[PDB]
DNA sequence: AAACCTTCCCATCAGGGGAAGGTC
DNA sequence: GACCTTCCCCTGATGGGAAGGTTTATAAT
């Protein structure tokens, strides 16, 4: 074989199943890793996540110094790596290392008096951390260490539990295949709620764990399809409201013998009538445009489709011919009459302007104006002179 | 918005809608030939915009644009025949005009 | 599929004001 | 002449609602 969902489906055998001593002492493993983890947090998952947070950066925060002055100290004066962890484990606080370090009087015991001055105040950072934590620079790393280590136990354990019941989401996408999306995307959509029934279940309630980890994967591939199904994504519950009366109407059949009327569904189901019709015209798909025409010939849908934003040249030849002429009549009257034709409508010019601002720099606002288009219109309104321009227009 | 029926065509002539019901619909036994309208039907099309030389045509004639564009039942090009039957399928809800 | 809950966006309603009308 | 009540426009105040997210425990590979 070659496609990978056979490298897949082959894959997992190789990890076993558990049950059912496996389930309760893996997941007694987990509990004792984010056990280690509580006793770590002494000194809802959701607020328990901005405390492990916190621990985090405070450990960043101490770091930071760390390297900055490890950098200061060894790469900007060439000390000796021993010589510098030898004198700086033990304080990390205080600037009585540093002294005994020039003391040392060796070559770059020299360099120590210039990052003395830049180190100084990046202790301080440090220190003040002691009088906000209530805890020592070392008590602060251990306890992270610590509960680095909780944390790998519930790692291990849980990709350990994840790997062993993988077949029973594909024992659950098997039953949905055919809509419209693929197979794998099933399976996987699956596993993503079999981690997330992992990460919440108490092993302690009793249950077997395969009734909690079928709801998730269940609702985690249905949603899933709604999700990323139809190529135009539909809203969550409007997939929903879908499947209902498509099941109303399936459970009807053999009640009215060939199919319901439409006005009853809107009294089966909870909705008003008016939006029934809504529903059924929401629901068309797109249709491929490969697909095959009449007579079954390689001409395709993708073919007959035309294009109706162009606008045909017999159009824009009438388009440069009223150009032309409008051109040539508003010439035929006045200077000040054209240029108000070409300012109020946007004739060779950059844009249209309205009454007030063509009365702006005419020097006479805006009755004026107004004076003047409705006589030029009226001058252009009298035949012999809208003769050409009024076979432009016709109704 | 939904297309209409109606027999009020934009950009057409009395000699074309003289052949139509009050609801623009050919009438039956009259007959026609290519380019005649047998069922008139406006599209609603919106967002006119007009090069200024055509605004210059909707100032000085008062001619106004129109909302609607035109679908139309007319007869193919190159056949003139005779109608010999018509038949309205409405939908429901859709209020009866009078041809239906 | 249902079940109760939060973010965001409507296109509309209580509230204010700037004046406006009408009269013992 | 003021006073009491009346007739219309902006800030936003919001109930309304569509779109979105998290749970669901028999067991179920």
């Amino acid at each position: 074989t070659t496609d990978p969902v056979r490298m897949y489906m082959r894959e997992m055998g190789t990890v076993e199943l558990l049950t059912r001593e496996g389930e309760i002492d893996i997941a007694k493993r987990i509990e004792d890793g984010i056990n280690q983890v509580q006793c770590s947090v002494a000194e809802v998952p959701k607020q328990f996540d901005y405390l492990v947070n916190s621990m985090r950066v405070m450990m960043d925060r101490v770091r930071t110094q760390e390297r900055l002055i490890m950098k200061l100290c060894v790469e900007q004066c060439k000390m000796p790596k021993k010589n510098f962890i030898t004198l700086f484990t033990g304080n990390e606080t205080s600037d009585t290392w540093f002294n005994a370090a020039i003391a040392m009087n060796k070559p770059w015991s020299e360099k120590l008096h210039d990052v003395s001055e830049e180190v100084h105040r990046a202790l301080q950072k440090l220190q003040q951390i002691e009088e906000e934590t209530g805890l020592t620079i070392e008590q602060v790393k251990d306890i992270n260490r610590r509960m680095s280590i909780g944390e790998a136990k519930a790692r291990r354990a849980k990709k350990e539990m994840v790997e062993a019941n993988l077949r029973l989401v594909i024992s659950i996408a098997k039953k949905y295949t055919n809509r419209g999306l693929q197979f794998l995307d099933l399976i996987q959509e699956g596993n993503i709620g079999l981690m997330k029934a992992v990460d919440k279940f108490e092993y302690r309630r009793g249950y077997k764990f395969s009734t909690y980890a079928t709801w998730w994967i269940r609702q985690a591939i249905t949603r899933s399809i709604a999700d990323q199904a139809r190529t135009i994504r539909i809203p969550v519950h409007m997939i929903e409201t879908i499947n209902k009366l498509n099941r109303i109407s399936r459970q009807m059949l053999q009640e009215m013998g060939r199919e319901p009327t439409p006005e009853e569904l809107a009294e089966r189901m909870l909705m008003p009538e008016d939006k029934i019709r809504k529903v059924l015209k929401i629901a068309k798909e797109p249709i491929s445009m490969e697909t095959p025409i009449g007579d079954d010939e390689d001409s395709h849908l993708g073919d007959f489709i035309e294009d109706t934003t162009l606008e045909l040249p017999l159009d824009s030849a009438t388009t440069e011919s009223l150009r032309a002429a409008t051109h040539d009549v508003l010439a035929g009257l006045t200077a000040r009459e054209a240029k108000v034709l070409r300012m109020r409508f946007g004739i060779d010019m950059n844009t249209d302007y309205t009454l007030e601002e063509v009365g702006k720099q005419f020097d006479v606002t805006r009755e004026r104006i107004r004076q003047i288009e409705a006589k030029a219109l009226r001058k252009l309104r009298h035949p012999s002179r809208s003769e050409v321009l009024r076979s432009f227009l016709d109704d | 918005g939904p297309e209409e029926i109606t027999a009020d065509i934009p950009n057409v002539g009395e000699a074309a809608l003289s052949k139509l019901d009050e609801s623009g619909i050919v009438y039956i036994g009259a007959e026609v030939t290519g380019g005649d309208i047998l069922v008139g039907k406006v599209t609603p099309k919106g967002e006119t915009q007009l090069t200024p030389e055509e605004k210059l045509l909707r100032a000085i004639f008062g001619e106004k644009a129109s909302d609607v564009k035109d679908s139309s039942l007319r007869v193919p090009n190159g056949v003139s025949g005779t109608v010999i039957d018509v038949q309205v399928f409405t939908r429901d809800g859709v209020e009866k005009d009078k041809r239906a």
